[PDB]
């Protein structure tokens, strides 16, 4: 975390600094996107 | 619903004070299971006690 890596997680491949998200998430809900569409968050499909 | 094999189910359950028909106000639907059945299904009954 707090660094920048390139991360694959349940299949997205992505480059990005991970952090820990104050948004709550549903638990089927996964992904969430900004308004740019592309991916804000994501969760960890091992440990959720 | 069912879309490409995929059924879609969206469950929400809130209390309410309600007389007959329905009360007009906002509701945030979520999903509830996930079900690949993958089956034709062009009918539906509902059950009662
Ligand atoms: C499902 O079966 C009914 C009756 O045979 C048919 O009319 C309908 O087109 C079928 N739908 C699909 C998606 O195959």
């Amino acid at each position: 975390k707090n660094k920048c890596v390139n991360f694959n997680f349940n299949g997205l491949t992505g480059t990005g600094v991970l952090t820990e998200s104050n948004k709550k998430f549903l638990p089927f809900q996964q992904f969430g996107r900004d308004i740019a569409d592309t991916t804000d968050a994501v969760r960890d499909p091992q440990t959720l | 619903k069912n879309i490409d094999g995929y059924f879609k189910i969206y469950s929400k359950h809130t209390p309410i004070n309600l007389v007959r028909d329905l009360p007009q106000g906002f509701s945030a639907l979520e999903p509830l299971v996930d079900l690949p059945i993958g089956i034709n299904i062009t009918r539906f009954q509902t059950l009662l006690a």
